[PDB]
């Protein structure tokens, strides 16, 4: 699951 | 389900601090504590829809990213949340809040000529706290000076107090109020038995935290530093915040036993045993321990508050009164205590003000009720009649009204 912070 | 609402995040220069995740819907599996994006209401498990009002359904993940990281300005989501508290505080978040608007309009107020103190007082303090501090990145960001230190040379006086003690999140204020109750010659042993035996679990795990990081050394080896005697060994186990939480199942036969072992240890015996009474009155949960103090009556011919005025003195007796107060009634804890600090000669401002502070977000609706009920007037009417000027304006903001 791709995840990513923003 | 949830319903689709608006959140706007203000533009952050570290980010908007929270995880984007996914596999069709990418939904946010993390957010930082305090950043950008928890002070706007977002939480976890919601689901994006819209991305600055363009619909994102079918998007894939790193299109949700890329359009999020676009713009570097403000981040308006249109969320769908799992359905979910400062339902008790006066003061509530402002809606159709903007960060920018209200930046622009304090740097103003600060740069007219004299100072406009009415215009801060009427913005910062109809703002939650967490909109204050969009407010001050904002602010910052545009001035290129941090908002306190502005606002620390262009106030001054009590109002200066309130302001700058409202733009402290709830745990840094804690925290620094804590350090300047200890930092100096002696010690305002009632500043700190006012927050220690009045903070929660929660709230007291936060302040540790935020002490440490503050001032670089750990909270209780500076309530050592600073105190002595079983008020020492009392203020150190409540700051630690390692109470029982609220349990399922009330232990009657524990009630009987605690309210045992107290008059045992008081009433009942010539002196006290001290440390008794710390086990179980910092050890225990809240609920327990007003049960236990109604079974108390039970034994002893003094309630609970009365045996401590007959047993132990000083800063041992005011913590210990203290704290069965905060136990028993906390709105009508500080209720008394905001009596206090404004039935006499002049005003004790640093109480006032630290009161008005830091439970406008968390119970003064019923901190009112209480005064209300206790005193026959209301709140606001005492601060109408304590304090003048935009500090007293201020300090009604806080209150939030009449009765
Ligand atoms: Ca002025
Ligand atoms: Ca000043
Ligand atoms: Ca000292
Ligand atoms: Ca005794
Ligand atoms: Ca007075």
């Amino acid at each position: 699951p791709p995840d990513e912070w923003v | 389900m949830g319903g689709p609402r608006v959140v706007r995040i203000v533009k952050s220069e570290s980010g908007y601090g929270f995880n984007v995740r996914g596999q069709p819907l990418q939904h946010v599996s993390a957010v930082l504590p305090g950043g950008a994006a928890d002070r706007a209401g977002v939480r976890k498990g919601d689901r994006i829809l819209e991305v600055n009002h363009v619909n994102v359904e079918g998007a894939t993940h790193k299109q949700v990213v890329d359009l999020i990281r676009a713009g570097e300005k403000e981040l308006i989501l249109t969320v769908l949340s799992v359905p979910p508290g400062s339902a008790y505080g006066s003061v509530k978040a402002y809606t159709n809040f903007d960060a920018e608007r209200d930046a622009l309009n304090i740097e103003t107020a600060i740069k007219t000529k004299g100072v406009d103190e009415v215009t801060i007082v009427n913005i910062l303090t109809n703002r939650s706290n967490e909109q204050r501090q969009d407010i001050a990145f904002a602010y910052q960001r545009r001035t290129k000076k941090e908002l306190a230190s502005a606002l620390k040379s262009a106030l001054s006086g009590h109002l200066e107090t309130v302001i700058l003690g409202l733009l402290k999140t709830p745990a840094q204020y804690d925290a620094s109020e804590l350090k300047a109750s200890m930092k100096g010659l002696g010690t305002d042993e009632d500043s700190l038995i006012e927050i220690i035996c009045s903070r929660t679990n929660q709230e007291l795990q936060e302040i540790n935290r935020v002490y440490k990081e503050m001032y670089k050394t750990d909270l209780e080896k500076d309530i050592i530093s600073d105190t002595s005697g079983d008020f020492r060994k009392l203020m150190v186990a409540l700051a630690k915040g390692r109470r029982a939480e609220d349990g399922s199942v009330i232990d009657y036969e524990l009630i009987d036993q605690d309210a045992r072992d107290l008059y045992d240890a008081g009433v009942k015996r010539k002196g006290t045993d001290v440390p008794k009474w710390i086990s179980i009155m910092t050890e225990r949960s809240v609920p327990h321990l007003q049960k236990v103090f109604d079974r108390y009556k039970s034994y002893s011919p003094y309630d609970m508050l009365e045996s401590i005025r007959k047993e132990v003195k000083g800063d041992l007796e005011n913590a210990f009164l203290n704290l069965v107060q905060c136990i028993q009634n906390k709105p009508l804890y500080f209720a008394d205590r905001l009596y206090d600090s404004m039935k006499g000669k002049g005003t004790r401002d640093k109480v006032l003000i630290r009161i008005m502070v830091s439970r406008s977000e968390v119970d003064m609706l019923k901190i009112r009720s209480e005064f209300k009920r206790k005193y026959g007037k209301s709140l606001y009417y005492y601060i109408q009649q304590d304090t003048k000027g935009d500090y007293q304006k201020a300090l009604l903001y806080l209150c939030g009204g009449d009765d």
